[PDB]
């Protein structure tokens, strides 16, 4: 199950996209007052939700388990779900194959850099936490699940084997425990298949992260329909603020610049008002993967179809590109 | 401020033309009232309107006249009489388009001991013809300088006067047993226009104020409104480089890797000229990028492929321990090369400049831009205040406001076998909110 | 115990609601951001919207009723807008406050009326029961909880052997006291004595890994 | 026309936005390649007669 969790944040320079270094153009602006000051502050405020919604999916845990070096437990097979650190990425290698299906503005890009900026106002801020940062919750979350299971969120990490976790949350779907003990062969190879199937999409197929693409491609149209406003004329002489410099007497001149002026600022304020129509439906979504996460992998969920179709036994996270993907091991009756 | 101080000391007589140019402050220490006029004007001479307002021990004396002004404009007390003998300022008056006399009054005009005990204040101000004269007094006992404080000044005049008033002479009172002075100081300070941020208490009196471009303390007072201010950080005004250069291909040489205001064949605009690869072809004048601004000229006198980069800008963030804590701020200049900011603060190129503001050589360059004021430190706590991709701030003991990336939580461990489990053995009961 | 436990976690409460402040932020955000959209809407009438002035009486004293007449229509668009923006954006938040006053109404009834098994839902632990209070533009809820600790380390086991049976535990785990085997649950450490009233008879010995020969009364 | 310029500035492609329904739906996407799916593009009228 795929959930977009976070938002790309922006900000924009009025005077940079309104004006376009224009002095008389400046001058004009303060006769509508402090708009780009409340500018500035609904798109800070939305940017500081977008860091709130990503805190509260991932860390839900105080304390940061290390990855064991055993992997094995018991027959089920781990490897692809919990980092390697054989190989310098630090992601497991399903988060490998999400970040690489997921994938005009000012930006700063690298590590630590190359700090571009544009000739429109538009710009994007980096987020708080990395996404290194991110994986080492995952890897902590899927850890803790793997040898304290229940316990692991609610209290106290309580050490338990694994096999002996799985025949508890047999028990709770209403199977008793020896279904578990005399049948661990083939419990762990329908397991270890099952991850695999999963592995061979996310390398085969597309779409099945098209929630996340949808969130990457709405920041798209809207930054470049915000752009494209600049070109239009709104009725004037010319979109270009020097040539109604150059050709018009000084008294028309403010006529036709301060008519670009409510044409420019009124494309402003409507991305700005969508923007904020926009977070609020990743809240949305991001309050309902914060749910998924405490209900469903810290514990073990008796709502049907809430955390996959089945009988839910356990469920891991893995990171994605703004967003979540929790991978649900249910049991299914034949 | 710089103020410049004047004396009337043993043979200090200060009456010069002094420049107004704006607005003057004018304070002055007494103890003998030395100081009791002014004259104002353009050309100091009769050929055109100046007027006196004086203090001559009986009636405080305006008059907007073409005055036959003296080039040594004073008042003259005997010390052994202790009173007024001599009223030179201007020999005869023609002309007049304003007179005002106040109430009479008996001054004190004799040489007094001891130290100075009056400290009056005065502004003076141009605007639509008037004189504006504000007034204030504070009780002082000192020896020397101007003393350091917080008082306001109430109008007392809106003078007419229709005059154009460029410069100014203090009038002085000489002191004789024959001319002579006696222990006195007045000083002269520039009104600014600047932007102040002023608290009237409930009964309509200013107590308090701030200057928005003082420091980048007082500025985040000003956009909040408050002269309290709790820990965060804050967003404030956005900064621009100002350019410097002038490149034209009459025809001048190519400034490169500077903000300059630049003018090709065509193309004119501000921004940082730099070589580059474009392959043009020879029929293509200049560039574009993805969007429809100019980002590559051919230059016409050479052929070199210039690249065009906006000079620079971005937003402004204020980061503080709270004001309950400490007074000093770290800035970040969001979204900009280091090289860029520190260099312009260096030479002056920013806007928006504060006057009591410096680097303070600690400037580190992270993903969301400069940040000034604050020392890297090489661990990781828990984060306080975040300024973005895993770096926080904070205000610790090293106090002062220090940079960190964060740590993520306890660093713990499981230890996995096969047949151990953990029990708890005892509880307890918690309510939380 | 448990009494006096109740009673101190109660009394840090109210501590904490004497002594420091910002528990009560999300209340006071929803205050503050009602208080910077109705002073913007103030502010803008002193714009002038490149009219002559931003008042309505010096626009008809200085002016002729044709160009008073296009000054004034200047100033109504100005004005008329900003009130538009005034009205989606408080539409927009009022969205966002029933998207809490909902989950405020399932906190409720699932919580105080009720007792939740949800996980980090209705607080961190084991919820036992919850105390609704009020505050100003909203609810305080008080969620009362249990926490085990002072954990201990044992040997465990899936099954035992007896006769050739494999015997598992119905509820609970087996433990190893150190001398004995008994059975115990997993929240609390109670122990038992293993006998068949306990434990799961089914399939026969030496078929899942790790099973112990002991006996069962 | 719609016109595709490859790195070095040198047109390699275009496409006719007025020949056929598919090339007006290239325009309006601004791709040359399109998945499948139902695509909204410009209005119609009837002129009078
Ligand atoms: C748990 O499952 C993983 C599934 O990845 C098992 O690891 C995989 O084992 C195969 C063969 O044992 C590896 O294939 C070989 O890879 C090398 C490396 O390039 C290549 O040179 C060979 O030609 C061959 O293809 C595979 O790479 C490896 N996967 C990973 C991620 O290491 C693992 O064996 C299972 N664990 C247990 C205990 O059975
Ligand atoms: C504002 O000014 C008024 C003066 O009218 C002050 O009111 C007086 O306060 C004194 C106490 O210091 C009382 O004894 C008087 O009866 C008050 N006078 C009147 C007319 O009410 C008032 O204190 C001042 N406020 C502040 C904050 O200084
Ligand atoms: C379980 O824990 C509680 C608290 O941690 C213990 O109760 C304390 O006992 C001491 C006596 O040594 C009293 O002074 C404290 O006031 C008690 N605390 C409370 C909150 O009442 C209790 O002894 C522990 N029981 C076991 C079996 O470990
Ligand atoms: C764009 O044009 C340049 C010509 O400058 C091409 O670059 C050359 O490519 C060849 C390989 O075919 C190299 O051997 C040369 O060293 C390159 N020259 C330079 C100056 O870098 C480039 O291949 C062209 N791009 C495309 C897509 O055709
Ligand atoms: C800043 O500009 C200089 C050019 O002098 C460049 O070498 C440096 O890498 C730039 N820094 C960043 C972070 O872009
Ligand atoms: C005022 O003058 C002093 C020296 O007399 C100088 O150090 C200081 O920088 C000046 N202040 C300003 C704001 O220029
Ligand atoms: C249980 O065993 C582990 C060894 O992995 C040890 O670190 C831990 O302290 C033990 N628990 C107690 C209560 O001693
Ligand atoms: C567990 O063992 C201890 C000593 O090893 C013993 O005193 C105690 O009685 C045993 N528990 C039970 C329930 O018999
Ligand atoms: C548990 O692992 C140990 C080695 O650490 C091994 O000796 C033992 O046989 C294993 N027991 C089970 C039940 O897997
Ligand atoms: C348990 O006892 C049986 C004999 O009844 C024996 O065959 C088996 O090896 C024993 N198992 C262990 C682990 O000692």
């Amino acid at each position: 199950e795929v959930m977009p969790v976070s938002m790309a944040k922006t900000s924009v320079d009025c005077n940079m996209y309104i004006c376009g270094d224009s002095t008389e153009c400046a001058n004009l602006l303060l006769q509508y007052g402090s708009f780009c000051t409340q500018l500035n502050r609904a798109l800070s405020g939305i940017a500081a939700e977008q860091d709130r919604n990503t805190r509260e999916v991932f860390a839900q845990v105080k304390q940061m388990y290390k990855t064991p070096t055993l992997k094995y437990f018991g027959g089920f097979n781990f490897s692809q779900i919990l980092p390697d650190p054989l190989k310098p990425t630090k992601r497991s290698f399903i988060e490998d194959l999400l970040f690489n299906k997921v994938t005009q503005y000012g930006e700063c890009l690298g590590d630590i850099l190359i700090c571009a900026q544009k000739f429109n106002g538009l710009t994007v801020l980096p987020p708080l936490l990395t996404d290194d940062m991110i994986a080492a919750y995952t890897a902590a979350l899927v850890s803790g699940t793997a040898t304290a299971g229940w316990t692991f969120g609610a209290g106290a990490a309580l050490q338990i084997p694994f096999a002996m976790q799985m025949a508890y949350r047999f028990n709770g779907i209403g199977v008793t425990q020896n279904v578990l003990y005399e049948n661990q062969k083939q419990i762990a190879n329908q397991f270890n298949k099952a991850i695999s199937q999963i592995q061979e999409s996310l390398t085969t197929t597309s779409t099945a992260l098209g929630k996340l693409q949808d969130v990457v491609n709405q920041n798209a149209q809207a930054l470049n329909t915000l752009v494209k406003q600049l070109s239009s004329n709104f009725g004037a002489i010319s979109s270009v603020l020097n040539d109604i410099l150059s050709r018009l007497d000084p008294p028309e001149a403010e006529v036709q610049i301060d008519r670009l002026i409510t044409g420019r600022l009124q494309s402003l304020q409507t991305y700005v008002t969508q923007q904020l129509i926009r977070a609020a439906e990743i809240r949305a979504s991001a309050n309902l993967a914060a749910t998924k996460m405490s209900e469903c992998v810290l514990g073990q969920s008796k709502r049907v179809d809430f955390c996959g179709k089945g009988y839910h036994l356990m469920s891991f996270p893995q990171a994605a590109p703004h967003g979540v993907v929790f991978l649900h091991v249910t049991y299914v009756p034949s | 401020s710089n103020v410049t101080g004047f004396h009337t000391i043993n043979h200090t007589f200060g009456n010069p033309v002094i420049p107004f140019k704006d607005g003057i402050y004018f304070a002055a220490t007494e103890k003998s009232n030395v100081v009791r006029g002014w004259v104002f004007g353009s050309t100091m001479n009769n050929k055109s309107q100046s007027v006196i307002i004086i203090n001559n021990s009986t009636n405080v004396v305006i008059r907007a006249c073409n005055f036959e002004l003296c080039d040594n404009p004073f008042f003259a007390v005997s010390k052994p009489m202790g009173t007024q003998t001599h009223t030179m300022i201007f020999d005869n008056a023609f002309n007049c388009t304003f007179e005002y006399i106040s109430d009479a009054f008996s001054l004190d005009v004799s040489e007094k001991s001891g130290n100075f005990k009056h400290l009056r204040e005065f502004v003076f101000k141009n605007k639509d013809g008037f004189l504006y004269v504000y007034k204030g007094y504070q009780p002082i006992d000192v020896v020397r300088d101007l003393p350091s404080g917080f008082n306001t000044l109430k109008p007392i005049f809106k003078l007419p006067l229709g005059i154009n008033i460029t410069n100014f002479r203090a009038i002085l009172t000489a002191f004789s047993p024959i001319w002579g002075t006696s222990a006195a100081a007045y000083f002269v300070g520039y009104l600014k226009p600047t932007t102040f941020m002023l608290k009237y208490d409930e009964n309509g009196t200013i107590t308090d104020a701030v200057d928005c471009s003082q420091n980048p303390l007082a500025e985040l007072k000003c956009s909040v409104k408050s002269f309290e201010i709790d820990k965060g950080i804050y967003q404030t005004s956005n900064f621009r480089v100002v350019p410097s250069g002038d490149v034209v291909r009459l025809s001048t040489d190519l400034i490169k890797n500077q903000c300059v205001n630049f003018n090709f064949n065509g193309l004119t605009g501000t921004g940082v000229l730099t070589p580059s690869s474009k392959r043009f072809q020879p029929f293509q004048q200049f560039g574009r990028d993805v969007s429809d601004f100019t980002d590559s000229v051919r230059d016409p006198k050479t052929s070199e492929i210039l690249d065009i980069s906006p000079c620079a800008f971005g937003g402004v963030s204020v980061i503080t321990p709270g004001t309950n804590a400490s007074s000093e701020v770290a800035v970040l200049y969001q979204d900009v090369n280091c090289t860029d900011v520190s260099t312009a603060i260096h030479a002056d190129q920013l806007t928006p400049a504060w006057r009591i503001y410096s680097t303070g050589n600690n400037v580190f360059q992270t993903q969301a831009g400069c940040l000034i004021g604050a020392e890297h430190v090489d661990t990781s706590y828990e984060c306080d205040i975040p300024i973005g991709a895993g770096i926080c701030a904070s205000y610790h003991t090293v106090k002062s406001i220090v940079a960190y990336t964060m740590s993520l939580g306890a660093d713990s461990s499981i230890a996995y076998s096969n047949n151990t489990i953990a029990i708890p053995t005892n509880f307890s009961i918690s309510i939380t909110t | 115990q448990i009494a006096n436990q109740f009673n101190k976690a109660i009394s840090q409460i109210q501590e904490s609601l004497t002594t420091t402040s910002t528990a009560l932020g999300k209340l006071q955000d929803v205050v503050n951001q009602n208080a910077q959209a109705l002073n913007t809407l103030v502010k803008q009438l002193s714009s002038n919207f490149g009219a002559i002035s931003s008042v309505l009486n010096d626009i008809l004293s200085r002016l002729d009723p044709p160009e008073a007449e296009v000054q004034i229509d200047r100033l109504i668009t100005g004005r008329l807008q900003s009130l538009q923006t005034y009205v989606t954006q408080q539409l927009i938040r009022a969205a966002e406050i029933r998207a809490s006053a909902n989950l405020a109404a399932t906190k409720m009834s699932e919580c105080v009326l009720g007792q939740s098994k949800r996980v980090d839902f209705c607080g961190k632990g084991y919820h036992l029961m919850s105390f609704p209070q009020a505050a100003p533009h909203g609810v305080v809820f008080l969620h009362v909880t249990y926490v085990p600790s002072q954990e201990r380390n044992f040997t465990t086991a899936p099954a035992i052997c007896h006769e050739g049976k494999a015997y598992f535990p119905r509820e609970g785990v087996f433990v190893f006291n150190g001398t004995s085997w008994f059975i115990t649950q997993r929240n609390f450490f109670s122990p038992q004595i293993i006998t068949t009233d306990n434990t799961f008879v089914s399939g026969n010995c030496d078929v899942v890994i790790g099973i112990i020969n002991n006996t069962v009364y």
